[PDB]
């Protein structure tokens, strides 16, 4: 028979295999599909990449020891430089995708502490000056560095984790599509994620449409010996990407 | 039986057979009917001399080797002197063939080899030899002899063929690919280096064949050589080209003259006969 | 009449083929000799 | 009605029109087209590009004057730099494609001279050395530049197009798809060429597959004036473009 | 054909045979590749 907590799951020509995963989550019960004929408003024909872009990639890997505030990565932002993703947000006036996201840390029975792993659409970041500052592009586009919660930054975002970034109590972010990886149990979380937008394509470089955030609830911790350390690996694939209106490429 | 002119008689018209545009790069077909009057007539003829199966369908001299029968020497291989010789096989030693193959960009046939071996005896010899004649196909990653009567000669698994000298032996051998075509041209490398080595020798690896004589050493030295001919059947070749006009230099490349000769005589003036 | 069961080890035959010059001397698209300019 | 010398052809997000062609030439008599299921070797399931990649482009005009010996671009290189179909060939290990290749020449009915647009399939350079020389990568692979026949280069391709750079005299060169530039008539040259090769699908990097040449069989001349100089401008696009076996970018 | 009557004296026919791999890559009892895990 088979059991929740293992599966595959193959993209293009990559595959993700997980043992100690929990149920998988398709955020707000729908699949990413492609745009209809009764949604668009683009005349141009649209693009399809497939295969060549909607793949696994693997953003490099942070590490997790105590103290650690959290992590936060903007999409399309952070797969600009992905291969052949990375070079389509910039020939495109507009696209149009959705993610899975799978965000792995590997642990034993000997560790606990816990991530929340949440995918919150429009997360517009509140700036760390506080009163009528606004973030700089330079900072809301990191690509795969994300922000490092636990990092200084005197013109970045706020970075306390209490509210994630907007003044607003992480304890009902578990209101947007969510998981967590409890050391305890599942080793991953993986989020699908459909395009979410009021505008049926948008641009992929002025604007970031999902805000995935890694925050460790519980601080991570062994039974015995020292502050232990175990990077966090987060993978992610554009699921339907559809692209529109080639131009040169945007250079910023 | 089919007409190589139909009956026509003079024409006055608006439609003008004889006249075109060259520059749109057809060559509409036109019949001298199309010119002058003519008289209906068949062409006896079917075009069987012409069919590309019979152009490159005759056997041709590919490659001659020498090899000896001479009593070894401890200070030469015995590929210095000449007790075991391998060629690399490739059609394009002997021009005439290269040209009639090069005529087409991609060919593929099966292929029909004879062997023919002679020897001579140039020495002193007190009598002649029928020397039996081993040849060996050698696929490119086996082993390559380094003795005249080395291990590789039990020819385990590599094909082999045994014939006396004043006989010739005849075998086929399939299309060996490893592509659909063999390629005649090659406008590349073998991967993306600066000084990799450019052209059609970066695909030719159909390996090669080792000639031994097989008999011990006599008490003279006797020359052979072996003349190795190749046919081809059941051919096939796609997109033709213009046949080579200068004179080749060198096995693989389409390397010409710094100064070559124009291959067009001339004469005092264009309206000489 | 055959030998041997390899196909290459059988004869040269042996069947000939129709003519087709088209692929050669007409490759350029929706063109007839009708006598009319060929380029109008 | 219409007329023969009047067409329009659009391809992708990309129009050429003219009004003094001569008929398109379909090489050997067959359009570009999809690998099928028979022919094909390669396991991967393929990519398809379509029009971000199948759309024209065009290549740095170059003049053709007095004593211009003629010009010679490879395809698939000269396009390496074009953008997305840039960028694929260096993402696969291998493709396959046709091309519709248009030379356009423009001049008045007081200028003369015609131009042979020839394109060569597995084009095989003879060294400007001679002998056993072989041609380095460097000088088979210009891009867009492609290779100038009036141009010395003691260690690049043989120049003189009396043979076209492989020993065969150029007058027997109309035996490939070819077509004039006869500045009487026509202006432009038009070739669609599907693909050709020994296998299904290539390296789009270490080979090339077709060489593209044109050259001034009749100089350009006018009735009166100084000597003319006209642009010579090429326009190649993709037709059917399948890639195969995703990479991390070639790097030569 | 055949121009000799003992059996060694024929060609070496000359008759293929299907695969049968198993034998030597699935000799475990009661198993099968149905994703499943292989231990459970």
């Amino acid at each position: 028979g088979y059991s929740d907590r293992v599966e595959q799951i193959t993209l293009g020509n990559s595959t993700i295999t997980t043992q100690e995963a929990a149920n998988s989550i398709v955020a707000y019960g729908e699949w990413p599909s492609f745009l209809s004929d009764v949604d668009a408003s683009d005349v141009n024909k649209t693009t399809k990449p497939d295969t060549s872009a909607c793949r696994f990639y693997t953003l490099d890997s942070k590490m997790w020891t105590q103290g650690s505030k959290g992590w936060c990565w903007k999409l399309p932002d952070a797969l600009k430089d992905m291969g052949i993703f990375g070079q389509n947000m910039f020939f495109h006036s507009q696209g149009r995708t959705g993610y899975t996201i799978h965000v792995q840390c590997n642990a034993t029975k000997f560790h606990s502490g816990c991530l929340l792993v949440v995918v919150i659409p429009e997360h517009q970041l509140a700036s760390a000056e506080g009163g009528n500052v606004s973030v700089l592009y330079d900072k809301t586009h990191p690509g795969e560095k994300g922000i490092d919660l636990s990092e200084a930054d005197s013109t970045g975002p706020m970075k306390d984790p209490l509210y994630m970034m907007d003044g607003t109590l992480i304890g009902n972010s578990l209101i947007f599509p969510h998981q967590f990886i409890n050391l305890r149990t599942n080793n991953t979380a993986t989020i699908v994620v459909p395009y979410i937008n009021s505008v049926p394509m948008d641009s992929m470089t002025r604007h970031n449409n999902l805000s995935l955030m890694v925050i460790p609830i519980v601080d991570i911790t062994a039974t015995s010996g020292t502050t232990p350390s175990i990077p966090v690996t987060i993978t992610i694939a554009p699921m339907f990407l559809e692209l529109s209106g080639i131009r040169s490429k945007a250079v910023i | 039986q089919t007409l190589a002119s139909i009956k026509s008689d003079s024409k006055h018209t608006q439609k003008v057979p004889s006249l075109t545009a060259n520059e749109t790069g057809a060559t509409l077909p036109t019949t001298p009917s199309d010119s002058v009057e003519t008289r209906t007539t068949l062409m006896h003829y079917t075009g069987s001399e012409t069919t590309l199966e019979n152009f490159l369908g005759r056997a041709a001299c590919v490659h001659v080797v020498e090899i000896v029968n001479k009593r070894p020497t401890d200070t030469e291989e015995h590929r210095m002197q000449l007790l075991f010789n391998n060629w690399k096989i490739n059609l394009s030693s002997l021009v005439q063939l290269r040209r009639k193959l090069e005529m087409f960009t991609y060919v593929r046939f099966d292929s029909e080899y004879t062997i023919i071996a002679t020897s001579s005896q140039p020495n002193e010899a007190k009598f002649s030899s029928n020397l039996t004649i081993q040849a060996m196909f050698i696929p490119p990653g086996a082993p390559n002899p380094k003795k005249w009567d080395d291990y590789t000669w039990q020819s385990a698994t590599n094909p082999s063929v045994f014939f006396n000298v004043g006989k010739s032996a005849r075998f086929s051998v399939p299309y060996l690919g490893i592509a659909s075509a063999y390629n005649c041209f090659y406008d590349g490398y073998s991967h993306d280096n600066s000084t990799t080595p450019y052209g059609i020798n970066v695909l030719n690896h159909m390996g090669s064949m080792a000639f031994r004589v097989v008999n011990e050493h006599d008490n003279h030295t006797t020359h052979v050589k072996v003349r190795v001919y190749h046919r081809a059947k059941h051919i096939r070749a796609w997109v033709p080209r213009a046949p080579r006009a200068l004179e080749y230099l060198h096995i693989g490349r389409t390397n010409y003259k710094q100064s070559p000769q124009n291959p067009i005589k001339t004469r005092k003036t264009i309206s000489t006969y | 009449i055959n030998y041997y069961k390899d196909a290459a080890s059988s004869s040269s035959a042996g069947q000939s083929f129709s003519m087709d010059p088209s692929k050669f001397t007409e490759p350029v698209k929706d063109i007839m000799l009708k006598g009319a300019p060929a380029l109008n």
